[PDB]
């Protein structure tokens, strides 16, 4: 039980803090949405009345 | 009425009545004949009811 034994736990924490300051520098832009429609009916069988 | 040799064929073979049509054209049928009865009623009570 050595140094050696946390290598895998450093590569894991590593990464972490990576993924975490590459998040902070990255810059974000807003989008436009174009896809607002009225485009999601249903269907199916009419209840005719008889008489 | 049926005669007893048809009846025993039918027993023996195990037959059983079979359909390939749906609930919704048998219930559509009764409602059209339901719909002329209306329609008759409706004349008669209009026109012949004295």
């Amino acid at each position: 039980m050595a140094s050696t034994t946390r290598l895998v736990n450093d590569r894991k924490q590593l990464e972490q803090q990576v993924k975490d300051d590459a998040r902070i520098l990255a810059d974000a832009r807003g989008l436009n949405i174009t896809t607002v429609a009225n485009d999601s009916a249903t269907g199916g069988q009419a209840i005719r009345n008889v008489g | 009425a049926v005669e007893l040799e048809q009846l025993a064929a039918y027993g023996l073979t195990g037959a059983y009545p079979r359909t390939n049509h749906s609930v919704d054209t048998i219930v559509k049928t009764v409602n059209n004949i339901s719909a002329t009865y209306s329609t008759i009623a409706q004349m008669l009570s209009t026109i012949d009811l004295d």
